[PDB]
């Protein structure tokens, strides 16, 4: 099924307090593949999965002056944005930044992504038409403004489009056995008791890969978010992943509640009840 | 200035069998800003090998993280994550409920 | 990346039209056309970045190919003040700018009433001293660098007195020697054969 | 808004040099670059953000530093053996877009000094037959024997400086195409009427500015030390 | 591979 590629970067300021901290990371779907860390030692790019260690030294040393480039860049953003708020220098300020591609099937563009936010808040973003802007203010007017004036966006377009679908590809292929698996999610099903009246069911799906997942509970009368508590999906550490929902129920009827379970390694969705 | 607190959950790797290698994850998101302090306990102390993942964000931009420790689960033995965010009047301890 | 300009030089006469083409394998997202006077920066004419765009300034006319893979300039009825070596530039994935090598363009003038001669001119503080002066000359005669070692001739120039109207080509040789004299500076050039040479 | 300064240097073989750029444009990317005989562009080194830079095609031997916005300097080292160049710096609002180019700075760097020589500079008067064939003069400049190619001529008319009618070469001859460091020779023209020429009371002023040697240099040939001068020639009307 | 062009906000 489809792909994607993505690129989280972070820095925060650190005020009367010295250099700001940098971080980037990079994806291919839910599997992290490189890091780098101002505040690590080495101020390189580092390989954080097996397949990618097979790149050489031509790829670390591009990648490592590529990154180091935009951890400046962003270094100049904080001044910038600090003014374009007229914030004092006492506080510390977060700059986030995401870009990258996805592709279908077929392994041909679908969908690109590159946008910004600040101290939480969507600041810009590139549209999916790649051809202009949405400012969430008047402060991220200015760098539309400035942006369109430079046509950062023709340039953007021509690198998701284009070179960011290349490299997909080839991390595709070099990863195969990593990357173009699927897990099925592994099901079963506890029974609590709430106090003495009503109890909890809760359904559970293990070691799955990727991360999209659905879960929803039924009953032979409906749909009911009557506390169906949802977790975040969670990383188990090895690769795969984790999730849970839990119903509150009637403590003598368990058998009209069903557990539905979708997930792209499942040949169909799973349904679970409670066995006595 | 936008603030959220972590969401906090503790748990193993692996269904937890006693005698049996495993890992005790803490995994914290939802949050903003990004400096956070976790420390994992086994029976109220400080667990000293603990290791995290870089720091990574959502789509709606809040932070996760998850630490991590290997460790062997016993029958009296107990574990829990405690939490630190600018959110937190006091660090808050989530305990290992070791089915839920 | 790559951007190849074509041709390497190009000398036309005052009045006709011209094109000049950049061409590439590769879409460039935003390109630039420069001209670049001998001894100075290059000057920049113009950015384009839609395919299919055209730009016009002065005398010139820009387009960028629809693909956007290609460009050209167009000059409507050159004129001398158009001579001048012109770059194409592109946006560059790294941070930087791809250049073609340039296009070298000579505007030749019309001379409406050539009078072809070589005059000797003497210096202005001495005996002994002079040089032989070369003028008046149509704009297909082309001056040859010298035949020996110790004669100095220069490249022809163009010059114009705009108060009467009026331009003229020359070019200027002399020598240290004793033999050489200005019935024989030119004898490595293909020169008029009606060319004055006075008495 | 981009400054190159100064606009011509001379130095010896392995004696270090450092080449300014500064811009007041507001642009976070500088670029440097060398041009040589009739040839075209060649990228030495250039920065898309401050406290950051990158190689480009021809960076060996130089050396580039970033530190404020505003400026950009590059150092020549004994390099490649490769100094003498045409420099070129640009700037543009963000790193690949459109760049706008400074004035250029001329360096050559000679063997040794004692290859350092003034123009001696001369006019030829019009003759006789131009006049009676054309009714126009042409006075012809001459500009021999000088080393370095550091020149800027100027004509001079009555007191002030004159365009119409002037012609100067675009390029200076190399005395000797085979030496690297030979003497050259430069020529320009200025044409008048032949009422105008033949007025006695007319002045006509070829004047040559050389940059050569500062009190930087000490010297000791026994010829007067080719220094940084104004050289120039005179001719004045003729009635015939 | 990330982009090898920066610009700032």
């Amino acid at each position: 099924g489809s792909h994607s590629m993505r690129y989280f970067f972070t820095s925060v300021s650190r005020p009367g307090r010295g250099e700001p901290r940098f971080i980037a990371v990079g994806y291919v779907d839910d599997t992290q593949f490189v890091r780098f860390d101002s505040d690590a030692a080495s101020q390189r790019m580092e390989p954080r999965a097996p397949w990618i260690e097979q790149e050489g030294p031509e790829y670390w040393d591009g990648e490592t002056r590529k990154v180091k480039a935009h951890s400046q860049t962003h270094r100049v953003d904080l001044g910038t944005l600090r003014g374009y708020y007229n914030q004092s220098e006492a506080g510390s300020h977060t700059v986030q930044r995401m870009y990258g591609c996805d592709v279908g099937s077929d392994w041909r563009f679908l969908r690109g992504y590159h946008q910004y936010a600040y101290d939480g808040k969507d600041y810009i973003a590139l549209k999916e038409d790649l051809r202009s802007w949405t400012a969430a203010d008047m402060a991220a007017q200015t760098t539309k403004h400035k942006w369109e004036a430079a046509h950062v966006a023709e340039q953007l377009r021509a690198y998701l489009e284009g070179t960011c679908v290349e490299w997909l590809r080839r991390y595709l292929e070099n990863g195969k056995e990593t990357l173009q698996r699927t897990d099925a999610p592994k099901t079963h099903m506890t029974h609590h008791a709430v106090s003495d009246h009503e109890a909890t069911l809760r359904c559970w799906a293990l070691s799955f890969y990727p991360a999209e997942i659905t879960l929803t509970w039924q009953r032979d009368g409906e749909d009911q978010t009557q506390d169906t508590e949802l977790v975040e999906t969670r990383p188990a550490g090895d690769g795969t992943f984790q999730k849970w929902a839990a119903v509150v129920v009637p403590s003598g009827q368990e058998q009209r509640y069903t557990c539905h379970v979708q997930h792209e390694g499942l040949p169909k969705p799973l349904t679970l009840r409670w066995e006595p | 200035m936008i603030q959220r607190t972590p969401k906090i959950q503790v748990y193993s790797r692996h269904p937890a069998e006693n005698g049996k290698s495993n890992f005790l994850n803490c995994y914290v998101s939802g949050f903003h800003p990004s400096d956070i302090e976790v420390d994992l306990l086994k029976n109220g102390e400080r667990i000293e090998k603990v290791e995290h993942s870089d720091l990574s964000f959502s789509k709606d931009w809040s932070f996760y993280l998850l630490y991590y420790t290997e460790f062997t689960p016993t029958e009296k033995d107990e574990y829990a994550c405690r939490v630190n965010h600018v959110t937190l009047s006091q660090p808050k301890i989530v305990k290992w409920d070791r089915d839920m | 990346q790559l951007l190849e300009q074509s041709p390497q030089f190009l000398s036309i006469q005052e009045g006709e039209n011209l094109t000049v083409y950049c061409n590439s394998s590769s879409v460039f997202s935003s390109l630039q056309w420069y001209r670049q006077e001998p001894g100075e920066g290059p000057v920049l004419l113009v950015t384009v970045v839609t395919g299919g765009e055209v730009k016009k300034l002065k005398r010139l006319t820009f387009q960028f190919g629809d693909a956007r893979k290609d460009s050209s300039l167009h000059i409507t009825a050159a004129q001398p003040g158009d001579t001048g070596l012109y770059l194409c530039a592109g946006a560059g994935s790294q941070g930087n700018l791809i250049f073609g090598k340039g296009t070298k363009l000579s505007v030749k003038p019309n001379i409406q009433n050539p009078d072809p001669a070589v005059y000797q001119l003497r210096d202005s503080k001495s005996s002994d001293k002079s040089v032989c002066l070369f003028t008046d000359f149509d704009s297909q005669t082309n001056v040859s660098q010298s035949k020996d070692s110790d004669v100095y001739i220069t490249d022809k120039t163009v010059l114009d007195m705009r108060s009467m109207d009026f331009k003229s080509n020359s070019a200027v040789a002399w020598s240290n020697k004793s033999d050489f004299a200005c019935a024989n500076a030119f004898n490595n050039s293909i020169i008029p054969e009606d060319t004055f040479f006075p008495s | 808004g981009i400054t190159q300064s100064p606009k011509y240097l001379f130095r010896k073989e392995g004696q270090n040099v450092t080449l300014s750029c500064e811009q007041n444009l507001n642009h976070d990317a500088m670029y440097w670059y060398r041009q040589d005989p009739g040839q075209g562009l060649r990228l030495i080194y250039y920065s898309q953000i401050v406290n950051d830079f990158q190689k480009g095609d021809i960076a060996e031997g130089y050396s580039v530093s970033r530190e404020k916005k505003e400026s950009f300097p590059l150092t020549v080292t004994s390099a490649q053996k490769n100094p003498t160049a045409f420099y070129l710096c640009a700037s543009s609002s963000r790193s690949s877009y459109e760049q706008y180019f400074g004035p250029g700075t001329r360096l050559t760097v000679t063997e040794d000094l004692k290859n350092v020589f003034p123009p001696e500079v001369a006019v030829f008067e019009p003759s006789e037959a131009e006049i009676s064939h054309t009714q126009k003069a042409t006075l012809v400049c001459l500009a021999t024997g000088f080393y370095p190619d550091h020149v800027e001529l100027s004509w001079w008319v009555n007191g002030k400086e004159v365009h119409s009618g002037v012609s100067t070469d675009p390029q200076p001859l190399k005395e000797q195409p085979a030496l690297n460091d030979s003497r050259y020779s430069l020529s320009s023209r200025l044409r008048v009427s032949a009422t105008f020429w033949q007025n006695p009371r007319n002045h006509f002023r070829c004047q040559v500015q050389f940059y050569g040697l500062s009190e930087n240099d000490e010297w000791t040939q026994d010829r007067a030390k080719p220094v940084t001068q104004i050289v120039s020639a005179e001719a004045w009307g003729r009635a015939d | 591979g990330i982009l090898g062009f920066v610009f700032t906000l």
